[PDB]
RNA sequence: CGAUGUCGGCUCGUCGCAUCCUGGGGCUGAAGAAGGUCCCAAGGGUUGGGCUGUUCGCCCAUUAAAGCGGCACGCGAGCUGGGUUCAGAACGUCGUGAGACAGUUCGGUCUCUAUCCGCCACGGGCGCAGGAGGCUUGAGGGGGGCUCUUCCUAGUACGAGAGGACCGGAAGGGACGCACCUCUGGUUUCCCAGCUGUCCCUCCAGGGGCAUAAGCUGGGUAGCCAUGUGCGGAAGGGAUAACCGCUGAAAGCAUCUAAGCGGGAAGCCCGCCCCAAGAUGAGGCCUCCCACGGCAGCCGGUAAGGACCCGGGAAGACCACCCGGUGGAUGGGCCGGGGGUGUAAGCGCCGCGAGGCGUUGAGCCGACCGGUCCCAAUCGUCCGAGGUCU
RNA sequence: GAAUGCCGGCAUGAGUAACGAUAAAGAGGGUGAGAAUCCCUCUCGCCGUAAGCCCAAGGGUUCCUACGCAAUGGUCGUCAG
């Protein structure tokens, strides 16, 4: 038997492909299905991806945003069915895979360290030219 | 009572009604009936299941005879499921349906010689304030001249794990019969690749 | 516990263990066959096979990679020009450990030969 | 600690009962198929230098 | 060594 | 005495193995008012219990005399 | 994960600025408080002339934690501070404004006035 | 008195019951709710802080409750040493003085090696009348045993109101236990990268050592883990305690009792989980070998089998256990995937330059999931029945 | 037959603690009856206000060369104060 294969076979019915690739440093908008008392509504959470810990189906990414003077971080399963969509808001470029250090940086400092990833910005604009 | 032999494949989680559900996958079947214990012949009721086919070049003549009386290919494991008389000649994952509760029996992970802190969750000792070479020690093990001895069953360092453990009342989250797979919610004793036993729960 | 842990420790701290593997690599690659203790011989196969596989690649990058462990340009030159050609069609398994019959007298240690294969 | 110490001399009987586990097992030896000498299995013959049916070292 | 006083 | 609790315990200070092991100290508590008197003046719980009750009574009395005098 | 000695910011306008948890009001001996649990606390730091003053022993519900909160859907949420809203023994907030985001767990635990007052629920 | 180490704390508990809680009750000056009092009951539970060396006690905030005692006031060959309990010093006090103090004050050496019993783990031997490979019965042990809130019933019964049930039915907790690593969060001694100083290779470039037993720093797989996850306390059957009865004499009445029967506890037996046939009372079942040769014994060579040796293992201190040993995927290599790091070197281009851009998510790359006989588990050896009597 | 007697011998603890700084080793070649431990070469590591060098005190042949390995050397020894 191939145990890893079996596990992947169990997870295959739950894997998503509809979501855009992003990298730590990218500013992203996760549209998330939330229940509140009775109904379910879609709440937006937009922030800088500070982390993607990969484990195949079990990959999760962590998005950080300052919200009314308070920094909030929110961890999402990358293949959650609660995730309506993820919009790339902006392409930042980092020099490492985890950006925990931006938790102790000022606004202008984060602006300086994670700059516009011109290359992957142009790749984005060159795509969608698939008319 | 209904049972089946299995292999612990690994863990992961699925989503069910917008809930992430931790699961342990088990490769249960298929388990051919090799022997049936009956009140007349053996004094009790049980079914000896086989599991995992074996290299016939690795099965001695006593065991080959045991399989020949059954008409079964040589197999790696024989385990009885007590008080279980399956209808046919083969026991498969289909004996369980999603939503049933099961007890799973595995062989725990072996800690080897285990400290009193790991084995019994003792508090150990202080790490400063004068503590003298007793940070992970058990402390006193008794009284004085009365009784002048240590009780049997006293909690002490020693081997820990690699032991039969039965976790009970696990939700069967899914059955995938084409792959002989079983999904139980929660944790199951032992390593991946370890052999397990899945019986119908005794809770109610 | 040691569950699923790869790698002997050989009663050496981290920098001494790495230097041990490098020195045995320099000697194996130098003489083609060395005698050492059975546990050392077994751990060397992996360290040396990897170096010979990079030699089989032959690019400047592999040579620079191999030099980090071997340091000797003349030895690396022998690794690339004389040794790696012998293994061009061999899929790993460039080293062989056979065990000797007589234990070392001063400490009883079991010995083995390690050699490059034909 | 407070210096533990043997309470009684161990008797000849008790001392020698502790040693009932100390006898050496003789070395496992097989004949070399090349030169018929007794050597431990899975080692190169130290007498003729053969292993796996061929010469591996000089002796 | 502490004392029985 | 039914509204008086008497506590006995180890005293403080010198005494060696004596002070370590003897319930010579006494606390007497007037349960209605809550006021307490303590005594470890001697080595004897009995003498200390007596002196404690003496002082306790003398203090309650001075309270009762003070109320009637304010009245 | 709040416990006795833990300092919490006050996310309301009661006058209190820092409160120190002295008790987790969750049973006989709960070790930890998280979002939506009530605590008893000492008011360690306050602005002048507020409703509560330094020294007051108050109740509050924890609204934000630096230890992330796990949710049945597999997600989690984490805040930059540990914050609480000071309440009365009837669970109603004692201030009139709630500063900063609060955890959606407060809703499902019957702190609806607080959830209402909060500028964002996460 | 040729030494029985003395307070408190810590650790580890175990027992008693005169019971703090929880369960069951009778009486009540018991309307309800909440109490009081006594009876049964020791299964489980019995919080975190401030003060003080404290025990004790007070206080804060909670709790179902914050029980009381025994065990050399349990436990210093288990720890501590704040106190007590030597030698220094000082205050008060006493003494002419030297000195003295259940008076105070600051300080003041707590001993690596366990022989026997006991305890926790693990083997070796023999036994269990043939010799073997499996699978098991469970005598008898052990584990476990807590409890709260809210809601519905129902704002009903009860009560002037305030308040506010029984019974039954839901949901959610705290602490504890067992297991687990998918997620969360740790570690991850060399898996990747960045950085300084110095010395070296080989001058540039690119690298190596050392700065810890990782030089430092940012990260980090598997594993091992809790702060994370799953699950447990039962349900149910039986016999009881206090207590309440049915029928019922003695004793025309009465009586729970003398004959008989019922109900009745978190407790008792079983039930659940784990160990267990050295259970010498050594059990049961399925299967395999078989009357060998030589003077209830001996000795050889064998059978079924097993061991030795070897490659290993989420098994493990050794031992054991488990798997594999070329008819082989057991380890190592190699290969693919995962995963980590985060875009190698070299070259080209821009800049005076530090650098930047491109090639490029590149290069490197532990353990994870697989594949592949490239390397190594070569070749073998030794044990091992012939079955007592009735 | 006892004096924690005296002198000596031999047991037990026990194949147990330990083998004296955690600066660190690996291989190849030589010698020899015998080599982890001696010699040689290469690689590695450690000290470098020292763990290098020179005096004085003290020690008194421990210096050099050959030949040796019973004991001394905490193992071994072909080596050595
Ligand atoms: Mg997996
Ligand atoms: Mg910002
Ligand atoms: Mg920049
Ligand atoms: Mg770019
Ligand atoms: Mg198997
Ligand atoms: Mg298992
Ligand atoms: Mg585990
Ligand atoms: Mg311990
Ligand atoms: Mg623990
Ligand atoms: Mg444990
Ligand atoms: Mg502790
Ligand atoms: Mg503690
Ligand atoms: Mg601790
Ligand atoms: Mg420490
Ligand atoms: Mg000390
Ligand atoms: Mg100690
Ligand atoms: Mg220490
Ligand atoms: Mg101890
Ligand atoms: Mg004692
Ligand atoms: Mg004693
Ligand atoms: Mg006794
Ligand atoms: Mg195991
Ligand atoms: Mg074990
Ligand atoms: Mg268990
Ligand atoms: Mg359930
Ligand atoms: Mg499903
Ligand atoms: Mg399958
Ligand atoms: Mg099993
Ligand atoms: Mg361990
Ligand atoms: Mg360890
Ligand atoms: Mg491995
Ligand atoms: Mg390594
Ligand atoms: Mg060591
Ligand atoms: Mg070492
Ligand atoms: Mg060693
Ligand atoms: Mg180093
Ligand atoms: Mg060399
Ligand atoms: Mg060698
Ligand atoms: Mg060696
Ligand atoms: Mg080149
Ligand atoms: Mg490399
Ligand atoms: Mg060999
Ligand atoms: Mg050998
Ligand atoms: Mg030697
Ligand atoms: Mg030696
Ligand atoms: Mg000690
Ligand atoms: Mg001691
Ligand atoms: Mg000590
Ligand atoms: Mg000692
Ligand atoms: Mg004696
Ligand atoms: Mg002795
Ligand atoms: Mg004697
Ligand atoms: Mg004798
Ligand atoms: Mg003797
Ligand atoms: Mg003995
Ligand atoms: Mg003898
Ligand atoms: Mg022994
Ligand atoms: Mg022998
Ligand atoms: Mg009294
Ligand atoms: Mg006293
Ligand atoms: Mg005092
Ligand atoms: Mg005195
Ligand atoms: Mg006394
Ligand atoms: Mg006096
Ligand atoms: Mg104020
Ligand atoms: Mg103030
Ligand atoms: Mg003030
Ligand atoms: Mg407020
Ligand atoms: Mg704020
Ligand atoms: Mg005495
Ligand atoms: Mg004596
Ligand atoms: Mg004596
Ligand atoms: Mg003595
Ligand atoms: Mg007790
Ligand atoms: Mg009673
Ligand atoms: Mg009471
Ligand atoms: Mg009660
Ligand atoms: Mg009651
Ligand atoms: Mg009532
Ligand atoms: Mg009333
Ligand atoms: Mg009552
Ligand atoms: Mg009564
Ligand atoms: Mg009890
Ligand atoms: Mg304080
Ligand atoms: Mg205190
Ligand atoms: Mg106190
Ligand atoms: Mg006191
Ligand atoms: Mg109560
Ligand atoms: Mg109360
Ligand atoms: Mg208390
Ligand atoms: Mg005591
Ligand atoms: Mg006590
Ligand atoms: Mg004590
Ligand atoms: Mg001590
Ligand atoms: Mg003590
Ligand atoms: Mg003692
Ligand atoms: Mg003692
Ligand atoms: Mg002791
Ligand atoms: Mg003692
Ligand atoms: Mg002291
Ligand atoms: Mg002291
Ligand atoms: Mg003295
Ligand atoms: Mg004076
Ligand atoms: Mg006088
Ligand atoms: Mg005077
Ligand atoms: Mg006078
Ligand atoms: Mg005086
Ligand atoms: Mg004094
Ligand atoms: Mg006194
Ligand atoms: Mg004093
Ligand atoms: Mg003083
Ligand atoms: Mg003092
Ligand atoms: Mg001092
Ligand atoms: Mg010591
Ligand atoms: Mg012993
Ligand atoms: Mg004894
Ligand atoms: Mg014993
Ligand atoms: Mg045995
Ligand atoms: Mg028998
Ligand atoms: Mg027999
Ligand atoms: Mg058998
Ligand atoms: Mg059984
Ligand atoms: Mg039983
Ligand atoms: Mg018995
Ligand atoms: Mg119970
Ligand atoms: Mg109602
Ligand atoms: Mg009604
Ligand atoms: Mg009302
Ligand atoms: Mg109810
Ligand atoms: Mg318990
Ligand atoms: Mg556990
Ligand atoms: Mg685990
Ligand atoms: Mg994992
Ligand atoms: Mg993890
Ligand atoms: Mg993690
Ligand atoms: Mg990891
Ligand atoms: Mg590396
Ligand atoms: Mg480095
Ligand atoms: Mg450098
Ligand atoms: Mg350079
Ligand atoms: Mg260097
Ligand atoms: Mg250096
Ligand atoms: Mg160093
Ligand atoms: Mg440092
Ligand atoms: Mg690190
Ligand atoms: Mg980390
Ligand atoms: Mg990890
Ligand atoms: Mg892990
Ligand atoms: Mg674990
Ligand atoms: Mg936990
Ligand atoms: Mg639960
Ligand atoms: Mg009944
Ligand atoms: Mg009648
Ligand atoms: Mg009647
Ligand atoms: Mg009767
Ligand atoms: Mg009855
Ligand atoms: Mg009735
Ligand atoms: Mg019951
Ligand atoms: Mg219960
Ligand atoms: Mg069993
Ligand atoms: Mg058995
Ligand atoms: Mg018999
Ligand atoms: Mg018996
Ligand atoms: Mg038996
Ligand atoms: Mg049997
Ligand atoms: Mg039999
Ligand atoms: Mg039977
Ligand atoms: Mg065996
Ligand atoms: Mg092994
Ligand atoms: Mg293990
Ligand atoms: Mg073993
Ligand atoms: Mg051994
Ligand atoms: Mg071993
Ligand atoms: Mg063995
Ligand atoms: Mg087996
Ligand atoms: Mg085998
Ligand atoms: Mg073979
Ligand atoms: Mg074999
Ligand atoms: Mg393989
Ligand atoms: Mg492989
Ligand atoms: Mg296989
Ligand atoms: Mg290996
Ligand atoms: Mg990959
Ligand atoms: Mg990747
Ligand atoms: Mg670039
Ligand atoms: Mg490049
Ligand atoms: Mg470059
Ligand atoms: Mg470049
Ligand atoms: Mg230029
Ligand atoms: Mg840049
Ligand atoms: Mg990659
Ligand atoms: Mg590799
Ligand atoms: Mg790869
Ligand atoms: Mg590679
Ligand atoms: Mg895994
Ligand atoms: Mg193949
Ligand atoms: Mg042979
Ligand atoms: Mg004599
Ligand atoms: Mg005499
Ligand atoms: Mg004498
Ligand atoms: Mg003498
Ligand atoms: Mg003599
Ligand atoms: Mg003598
Ligand atoms: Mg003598
Ligand atoms: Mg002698
Ligand atoms: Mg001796
Ligand atoms: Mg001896
Ligand atoms: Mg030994
Ligand atoms: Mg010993
Ligand atoms: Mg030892
Ligand atoms: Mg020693
Ligand atoms: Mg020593
Ligand atoms: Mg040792
Ligand atoms: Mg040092
Ligand atoms: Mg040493
Ligand atoms: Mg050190
Ligand atoms: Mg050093
Ligand atoms: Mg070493
Ligand atoms: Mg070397
Ligand atoms: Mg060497
Ligand atoms: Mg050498
Ligand atoms: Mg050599
Ligand atoms: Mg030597
Ligand atoms: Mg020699
Ligand atoms: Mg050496
Ligand atoms: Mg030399
Ligand atoms: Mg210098
Ligand atoms: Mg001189
Ligand atoms: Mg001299
Ligand atoms: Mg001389
Ligand atoms: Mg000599
Ligand atoms: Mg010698
Ligand atoms: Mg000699
Ligand atoms: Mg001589
Ligand atoms: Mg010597
Ligand atoms: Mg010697
Ligand atoms: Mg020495
Ligand atoms: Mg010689
Ligand atoms: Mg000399
Ligand atoms: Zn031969």
């Amino acid at each position: 038997m191939n145990r890893g294969a079996l596990i992947k076979l169990v997870e295959s019915r739950y894997v998503r492909t509809d979501l855009p690739e992003f990298r730590p440093g990218d500013t992203v908008r996760v549209s998330y299905k939330v229940k509140e008392g009775n109904r379910t509504r879609i709440q937006d959470f937009e922030g800088i991806v500070i982390r993607i810990r990969r484990n195949g189906f079990n990959t999760t990414f962590t998005v950080r945003k300052v919200s009314y003077g308070v920094g909030v971080e929110r961890i999402f399963p990358l293949h959650s069915p609660l995730i309506q969509k993820i919009d790339i808001v902006q392409r930042g470029r980092a020099r490492r895979a985890k950006l925990y250090f931006i938790r102790n940086l000022s606004d202008r400092e984060i602006r300086r360290k994670l700059r516009a990833d011109r290359k992957r910005i142009d790749q984005d604009r060159a795509a969608e030219r698939a008319a | 009572m209904k049972g089946i032999l299995g292999v612990k494949v690994g863990m992961t989680r699925i989503f069910r009604d917008d809930r992430a559900v931790p699961v342990t996958v088990i490769l249960a079947g298929p388990c051919p009936v090799v022997q049936r214990r009956t009140p007349e012949k053996d004094g009790y009721t049980a079914v000896q299941l086989g599991f995992l086919p074996q290299n016939p070049k690795r099965v001695n003549r006593p065991l080959k005879g045991h399989f020949a009386k059954a008409g079964v290919e040589p197999v790696r494991i024989l385990r009885e499921i007590r008080d279980f008389n399956p209808e046919g000649d083969t026991v498969t994952v289909e004996i369980f349906k999603p939503g049933e509760r099961v007890d799973v029996t595995g062989t725990s992970k072996g800690r080897g010689f285990a400290g009193v802190m790991k084995r019994w969750n003792f508090a150990g000792g202080p790490d400063s304030h004068g503590a003298h070479k007793i940070h992970r020690h058990p402390g006193s093990i008794g009284n004085r001249k009365t009784p002048g001895r240590v009780y049997k069953g006293k909690k002490m360092a020693g081997h820990y794990g690699a032991e039969r453990v039965t976790v009970m009342n696990l939700e069967v989250v899914d059955v995938i019969p084409e792959e002989n797979l079983l999904l139980v919610k929660g944790a199951v004793p032992g390593p991946n690749g370890g052999l397990v036993i899945v019986r119908e729960t005794k809770k109610a | 516990m040691r569950h699923l842990k790869s790698g002997r420790k050989l009663n050496r701290h981290s920098s001494h263990r790495l230097a041990l593997y490098r020195n045995q690599a320099k000697s194996l690659l130098t003489h083609g066959r060395i005698t050492t203790t059975v546990p050392k011989a077994k751990e060397l196969r992996g360290f040396v096979d990897h170096l010979i596989h990079l030699a089989k690649r032959g690019d400047l990058h592999a040579r620079r990679l191999v030099l980090r462990d071997l340091q000797d340009v003349k030895l690396v030159r022998k690794l690339f020009d004389e040794i790696a050609p012998r293994y061009r069609d061999r899929q790993g398994g460039y080293t062989r450990v056979l065990k000797l019959a007589e234990r070392r007298r001063g400490d009883g240690a079991p010995l083995a030969l390690v050699e490059l294969v034909e | 600690a407070k210096h533990p110490v043997p309470k009684k001399k161990t008797s000849k009987a008790r001392r020698d009962a502790r040693r009932s586990h100390h006898a050496l097992t003789p070395p496992t030896l097989v004949p070399c198929p090349e030169c018929k000498a007794m050597k431990p299995p899975h080692t190169v013959c130290p007498e003729c230098g053969y292993y796996a049916g061929r010469k591996v070292l000089e002796v | 060594a502490a004392a029985k006083c | 005495m039914d509204e008086i609790r008497i506590d006995v315990m180890r005293a403080s200070g010198p005494g060696g193995d004596g002070v370590n092991t003897t319930d010579s100290a006494v606390r007497v508590v007037h349960l209605p008012t809550g006021i307490m008197v303590t005594c470890q003046d001697s080595r004897s719980q009995i003498k200390n219990r007596e002196k404690a009750l003496m002082i306790l009574r003398s203090r309650l009395l001075e309270m009762k005399r003070a109320e009637e005098a304010e009245r | 994960m709040i416990q006795p000695q833990t300092y919490l910011e006050v996310a309301d306008n009661t006058g209190a600025r820092k409160i120190m948890c002295i008790r987790v009001l969750k049973g006989s001996n709960a070790k930890y408080a998280t979002v939506g649990d009530v605590i008893v606390a000492s008011v360690k730091e306050a602005i002048p002339r507020g409703a509560v003053k330094e020294g007051d022993v108050v109740k509050a519900v924890v609204v934000r934690t630096k230890k992330e909160i796990k949710r049945p859907d597999g997600s989690a949420i984490r805040f930059d501070d540990n914050a609480a809203v000071i309440i009365n023994n009837q669970l109603e907030p004692r201030g009139t404004r709630v500063f900063g985001p609060v955890a959606r767990e407060l809703r499902e635990k019957g702190f609806m006035k607080i959830v209402s007052l909060a500028p964002e629920v996460l």
